[PDB]
């Protein structure tokens, strides 16, 4: 049961939907792990379904802030309206896979009815989208991303120290 | 299972939901060897 | 004069492109597909020599494991990487087996451990969070009862109470335990059996047929409200929670170590019976068994049901671990290593595919429970010539050549020398039996089923 | 092998096509030429959208010569047969096919909304709306596809409470589309025109109305003002020079408003917000001017 | 039926599952990508047996009237022509020392190979790329470049070789009447017998059963298996020797030519002829079965093709010449003949509709409209392959190759089911003997008891005075 996954990139966040797990007591396992490597092996489990990009650098900057941080964006808060099946609040909660325990909790005062993960299977699942990337967009547009993450990670520092024109 | 058409929680989220929704409100021999064989 | 011959469209047969894939025409006629049962046959046997070469059982082991050898085992039943294991040092460990680790280790009692359960209560004062925590009910030798918290990372919606929730002090000692499912209320075996609820220090009821004590017990799967229970003057007895009293019982010849309900069909039980067998219950009808398992050489520990229902995993006192299927009654394979000991615990595990064992060399092995089923996942084309392989094996598995050599697996060489001087023995039984037979005029030809019931309580017909 | 699938779930509406007097056998053969073509070069490495696209238009064409052969050899509207909405089936997968390996394409998306809409008849409200939560889910950065929901479902169904939040989504995506604003503003005006209209008709047989509107602009004013800034965010002289473009950015905007634009009070309360130099003096004349009309 | 309704259910369901795949197999009948090619008159003055390859020529297409060859090499004796199981490669080889092996569509000649030892017959054993040749004496293994791979010293005096690719297995049969199984994946003679009644004049291989069909001096046909060293069937087919046997696709039609002047149509699977053709102005030379059951007769200078010979109907027995137009005369369907060539042997080419008659002078493609089956399978045999397939289907034809003892006569008879110091030395003798003994008497009086149980079941004035007295 890990539904879905969220993945943040600095062209903006992709929400995915898990197709077929592989199964956790072999997680460990030379066989899962090199089907974790091969590229076409993931795509049995993992499928994009949404994905929104960030409207500017600037918002991308604050974004990125806010996640470092570990609340939630108004794109993201946005974004997983929009994706994720509201459920009945008190059982049969929806499954989110993240990557930060300290994200947790504000995702699920956010929203009731949905249940993070961030289990080692979650984060063998998101080692496996960030080594394939842009593979795994089926052709949407986005930019060049180590572009974005120069630029993302100059503007982070720059913030995090105040550099200074004067 | 949710969808862009529904509202979601049926709470006012932003500012544009909460305005519109109080003033809606306001508003109300082969033959022989064979055989031999 | 009309004439028409055959011409092939070459940009049809093979494609302008380069990429594109050329077009396989098929063409199904059985003149033109000659030799059904002989290539079928040498498929099979083929797919039987690939499965015996890749037969590989052993995946790995939980960590260093224990001191002093496994004596209770409990998997946890709602979710799928946790099981808790019990040392006779006194130590309880919550394994996450998806790691192959440990989350906390209690040092728990003073003497051994006899029973282990799994569960999470529903107290009154607050509900305890089902996410955050799992619970754990450790059944002691020295006459307590304590239930422990672990914290557990399956969920990130939180951020104490590491230990020890609850204890029960008892009277005689406990001896096994398990817990009445979806209403948290669990039952423990010891010199007579107690029915407690989690949220009194006091046993609520006791459950006692006669004053004899009670080695072992189980609930039921559907129909949470039956239990069993096994007692030390060789007797199974079946309780009942509603109407709160035992309800019958059945008294064979040698004792039986162990208990286990089905999960697919509510009345259906299996007991490790020290007579090397398995037998193979009906609730209804307990005057015979349904089936008996027989491919054992010293005392059966322990029996489990895979979840789907069909194959029941047996550790045994001899140092092997079976798996017998529900129809045969024979064992399907034999599971064994110079480093493990005495398996005094078998739990196949919960999703069906894997077998955890825990032995008494202090060791918690986890095994395959068909040595070829790999856990990674499988293109369709593959899959379908797997599903395909073994359903001919299927169909052409009683051949002389493919019999030998799929039944060819090396037992270790006590084991085999054991089995055949049982044989011996059996065999010389059986035409004293023979002899008299021809002698004497009545004797009862008894069933192979009804043979090792000494005598039920409630005689119905 | 996957195409081999594909042409096996093809047989039996051939079967039952050439069963029924309308179809011949070469006939028959010709078409699963062409159908095992079409369908090899789909599966195939390297396909393109001019290969599913050339698809649709094959079996298009062939639906519509069986329409014409059942009108023809038979003189039957309809028959009681499986092909008549097996072909339609068969369309229908292969954009399902399209829009699942090409998820980028604006102009395949259309092709299979337009198809769906044109043969809504026998399709779903339900079926729509599950492309449009599709598409919406991939590109919702798209306010023409937004606009294009909108449109559609307050046009065919005019479901006013879901067309507005539709547009409330769309807006909490994207807020810095004054061309979204726009239409909001138009739908908003057309719902209350179309109220306004209904109650004089019931009249006939036997204002928050603007300022619904007039709040819409004011958040609108407000937030293309905070995410212009954040465009291009220094000194004081950058500062008044960006809020000086800002101003000019949403003055020229709320000029669109009123090209836009019961409409005199509209204009008043849209220059009262404007109010709170030669920006000044058009504001001044546009006052003259409405004091004539 | 039985009365049983478990047994019921369980054949009813066989049934209907069979019923299933069988109705799947005709949806791919429908899926059939081809069709076949025909051959009509027209009229009644038009006769099929009256065109000319000429006018056929003229009347097809230019891609099998490009593939519809005519080669002379008139230096060396008459050809042999044989072509390979995937119908692409062919292989000639003269009287004297021509081995040609040429891939003859694309125009590329694979392997020449000239030898002055004379050569009768040769086969590409598993590919395009090894085949077999028989010489004065030896056979020989070539690969695909020309090359000698191997001297097959046992094969001696090989007239008749011809090989079966499911058990991979190369059949030799010769001269001092003897038949030698050998093996070409393992290399390694699996079976040898030796025929009792003479040199083996005629041989053909019935493929769906995979048996050796010879064809003996006396006038027998004898049906053979590398298992026992016996011949499983004789059939007393002609007089004098068997010149020539085919056998269909099917494996159920055999037609013979025996040096009498005399042809036989044969139905194998149940042991009678179907009818004997006796008119037969001169001894028939050769005779092939193509797959589309088209029946080709050579008699030397003549060649004679006929369809729809191999049933059972009265009509099916084919004749050379109707009169006034009889329609329960079975007309040749397509006559031909040359000048002055004995046309040495003939094939159909598999999967186009062509046969090639090799003779004196060459080789001879004669365009036939239905002579080939025209959908192909492309699991078993490709016409079109590349390397990386080709050699992936030999990996996958060795894996599966079928045992050489499976060769009988019932294809199905697998699935049966059946219920198949010195002292001590000394004294250990003594005690041994003594146990046997005791355990001869104990199975003596269980036999007895059994006997006398048996008889349980099957149960004078001065006798009946004296009746207990003994």
């Amino acid at each position: 049961p890990i539904e879905y996954l969220l993945f943040e990139e600095p062209t903006g966040y992709a929400v995915f939907k898990v197709k077929l797990q592989q199964d956790d007591i072999g997680s460990r396992l030379k066989e899962v792990q090199e089907q974790i490597n091969d590229f076409g092996a993931f795509t049995k489990l993992i499928e994009l379904v949404s994905f929104a990009p960030f409207k500017g650098a600037a918002e991308a900057l604050e974004n990125a802030n806010d996640i470092s941080e570990g609340l939630v964006s108004e794109s993201l808060k946005a974004i997983l309206d929009l994706n994720l099946p509201k459920a009945s609040s008190k059982k049969k909660n929806i499954t989110l896979a993240i990557s930060d325990k300290n994200l947790g909790p504000s995702i699920k005062e956010e929203f009731p009815y949905v249940d993070c993960i961030s289990n080692e299977l979650a984060q063998d699942l998101i080692r496996g989208v960030r080594l394939h990337g842009e593979k795994l967009f089926k052709g949407l547009q986005s930019g060049d991303l180590e572009r974005a993450q120069l630029g993302l990670g100059h503007a982070y520092s720059r913030a995090k120290v105040k550099f200074s024109v004067q | 299972h949710a969808s862009a058409f529904t509202r979601t929680q049926d709470v006012p989220q932003t500012e544009l939901q909460e305005k519109v929704d109080q003033v809606l409100q306001e508003s109300n021999d082969v033959v022989a060897e064979f055989q031999e064989e | 004069m009309k004439i028409k011959t055959i011409k092939r469209s070459a940009d049809d047969y093979v494609p302008v492109k380069s990429t594109q894939e050329s077009q396989m025409p098929r063409n199904l006629n059985p003149e033109l597909h000659p030799f059904e049962r002989a290539r079928e046959y040498t498929k099979a046997l083929n797919a039987t020599k690939l499965e015996r070469m890749f037969a590989k059982p052993f995946v790995g082991q939980l960590g260093y494991g224990h001191r002093d050898g496994v004596y209770a085992i409990a998997k946890n039943y709602g979710s799928l990487n946790k099981l808790a294991t019990g040392s006779a040092d006194g130590v309880i460990k919550y394994w996450n087996m998806s790691t192959r680790e440990e989350f906390v280790s209690f040092k728990a009692h003073y003497g051994l451990v006899t029973g282990l359960c799994v569960t999470q209560p529903r107290f009154h004062d607050k509900k305890p969070d089902l996410k955050s925590q799992n619970f754990m009910l450790s059944c002691s030798d020295d006459k307590t009862v304590k239930l422990w918290s672990i914290n557990v990372d399956d969920y990130s919606n939180k951020n104490n109470e590491e230990g020890l929730i609850r204890t029960f002090d008892g009277e005689s000692a406990f001896q096994g335990i398990d817990s009445h499912r979806e209403n948290s209320t669990f039952a423990t075996g010891g010199a007579k059996i107690h029915l407690w609820d989690v949220n009194r220090l006091k046993p609520v009821s006791d459950l006692s047929w006669g004053a004899d004590n009670i080695t072992s017990l189980k609930f039921n799967q559907n129909e949470t409200d039956i239990l069993a229970s096994t007692g030390s003057d060789n007797s199974i007895v079946l309780y009942d929670l509603r109407t709160n009293s035992p309800t019958q019982k059945i008294v064979q010849t040698m004792r039986t170590n162990a208990i286990c309900w089905n999960p697919m069909e509510a009345f259906n039980f299996v007991t490790a019976n020290e007579d090397h067998n398995a037998y193979y219950y009906d609730m209804r009808n307990l005057s015979r068994s349904l089936n008996v398992f027989k491919d054992h050489v010293s005392a059966v520990m322990d029996v489990d049901f895979s979840p789907t229902g069909d194959e029941i995993v047996t550790g045994s006192y001899d140092k092997s671990i079976r798996i017998y299927k529900t129809n045969h009654g024979h064992s399907r394979e034999i599971y064994h290593t110079k480093r493990m000991q005495h398996v005094f615990q078998v739990k196949y595990s919960m999703d069906s595919k894997y077998i955890i064992s825990g032995s008494d060399d202090g060791n918690v092995r986890l095994w395959r429970s068909k040595a070829w089923e790999r856990s990674n996942v499988k293109t369709t084309r593959e899959k379908n010539k797997l599903e395909y392989d073994e359903k001919l094996k299927e169909r052409f598995r009683h051949m002389p050549e493919i019999k030998r050599i799929s039944r060819h697996r090396h037992v270790p060489q006590v084991i085999k020398k054991a089995q055949e001087i049982k044989n011996i023995e059996l065999s010389s039984i059986k035409r004293r039996e023979a002899n008299e037979r021809r002698t004497r005029k009545d004797m009862p030809y008894i069933s192979e089923r009804k043979k090792q019931i000494v005598g039920t309580v409630h005689k119905y017909e | 092998s996957k195409t081999r699938y594909y042409l096996e779930q093809c047989i039996p509406e051939m079967d039952d096509l050439v069963e029924k007097g309308l179809f011949t056998k070469n006939e028959v053969s010709l078409i699963m030429k062409k159908r095992t073509d079409f369908e090899h070069r789909l599966n195939s490495r390297g396909s393109s959208i001019n290969d599913y696209i050339k698809y649709i238009n094959y079996e298009s064409n062939v639906n519509k010569l069986r329409a014409k052969r059942c009108k023809r050899i038979l003189q039957v509207k309809k028959t009681n047969s499986l092909s008549d909405w097996s072909i339609q089936q068969r369309i229908g997968f292969i954009y399902q096919r399209g829009t699942n390996k090409f998820p980028q394409d604006l102009k395949f998306w259309a092709m299979y909304l337009n198809y769906m809409k044109a043969r809504g008849n026998q399709t779903s409200y339900k079926k729509i709306h599950n492309i449009y939560n599709q598409l919406l889910k991939l590109h919702p950065t798209n306010v023409d596809i937004w606009i294009s929901c909108a449109k559609y479902e307050y046009e065919v169904h005019a479901n006013f409470k879901s067309c507005r939040n539709i547009f409330q989504n769309g807006l909490r995506f994207n807020p810095d589309v004054p061309k979204l604003w726009y239409e909001y503003v138009k739908f908003e005006l057309n719902f209350i025109t179309k109220l306004i209209n209904r109650r004089k008709v019931m009249g006939l047989i036997n204002a928050l109305r603007g300022d619904i509107a007039l709040t819409i602009f004011d958040v609108c004013m407000k937030t293309l003002g905070k995410h212009y800034i954040n465009k291009h965010k220094s000194d004081s002289k950058m500062n008044i020079e960006l809020n000086k473009e800002t101003l000019n950015y949403l003055f020229s905007e709320s000029l669109r408003y009123i090209k836009l634009f019961e409409r005199d009070y509209l204009i008043n309360h849209v220059l009262q917000f404007w109010k709170n130099p030669e920006l000044y003096l058009k504001t001044v004349m546009i006052d003259i001017t409405l004091n004539i009309r | 039926q039985t009365k049983d309704k478990k047994l019921r259910a369980g054949l009813k369901k066989i049934d209907e599952q069979y019923k299933k795949a069988v109705s799947s197999a005709a949806a791919t009948d429908y899926l059939l990508p081809e069709s076949n090619g025909y051959l009509e008159p027209e009229n009644e003055l038009e006769k099929t047996f009256k065109v000319q390859q000429s006018e056929i020529k003229s009347s097809v297409d230019v891609s099998t009237a490009n593939k519809a060859l005519d080669l002379s090499l008139k230096e060396f004796g008459p050809y042999h022509i044989k072509y390979a199981k995937n119908g692409t490669h062919l292989l000639i080889t003269g009287r004297k020392g021509h081995v040609a092996s040429m891939d003859w569509r694309k125009g590329q000649l694979r392997a020449e190979l000239f030898l002055n030892e004379t050569c009768h017959s040769a086969t590409y054993l598993q590919n395009e790329q090894y085949f077999a040749v028989a010489q004065k004496k030896y056979t020989f293994i070539y690969d695909h470049e020309g090359t000698e791979l191997h001297r097959l010293k046992q094969h001696i005096e090989a007239r008749h070789l011809d090989f079966l690719p499911y058990h991979y297995l190369l059949v030799t049969a010769g001269e001092t009447g003897w038949l030698k199984y050998h093996d070409v994946s393992t290399g390694q003679l699996v079976s040898e017998l030796r025929t009792k009644a003479g040199p083996t004049m005629a041989m053909a291989q019935n493929p769906w059963n995979a048996v050796m069909h010879l064809g003996h001096s006396n006038g027998t046909v004898s049906l053979w298996s590398p298992s026992m060293p016996e011949p499983l069937v004789k059939l007393l087919s002609a007089r004098g020797p068997v010149n020539s046997i085919a056998i269909d696709r099917s494996g159920y039609y055999m037609a013979t030519t025996g040096a009498d002047r005399s042809m036989k149509i044969w139905d194998i699977r149940n042991f009678k002829q179907l009818h004997s053709v006796e008119s037969l102005p001169t001894p028939g030379t050769n005779v092939s079965i193509s797959d589309t059951g088209l029946l080709a007769l050579s008699r030397g200078p003549h060649v004679t093709l006929w369809k729809d010979a191999l049933k059972l109907s009265g009509d099916s027995k084919p004749c050379f010449g109707s009169m006034g137009g009889n329609p329960h005369r079975n007309t040749p369907y397509m006559s031909h003949l040359f000048a002055g060539n004995k046309v040495e042997n003939l094939g159909f080419v598999p999967f186009e509709d062509l046969l090639g008659v090799g003779h004196q002078t060459g080789i001879t493609n004669l365009i036939v409209p239905g002579a080939g089956e025209a959908n192909y399978d492309a699991l078993e045999l490709n016409p079109f392959e590349t390397k990386k397939q080709r050699q992936e289907q030999e990996v996958r034809t060795l894996l599966n190759k079928l045992p050489a003892d499976t060769i009988t006569l019932d294809p199905n008879s697998i699935g049966s089911v059946d219920k198949r110091s010195g002292l001590r030395s000394f004294l250990r003798k003594k005690t041994q003997n003594v146990i046997d003994e005791r355990k001869l008497r104990v199975q003596k009086q269980l036999d007895k008891e059994k006997n006398i149980r048996k008889r349980n079941h099957q149960i004078d004035v001065i006798e009946e005075a004296l009746s207990r007295f003994g």
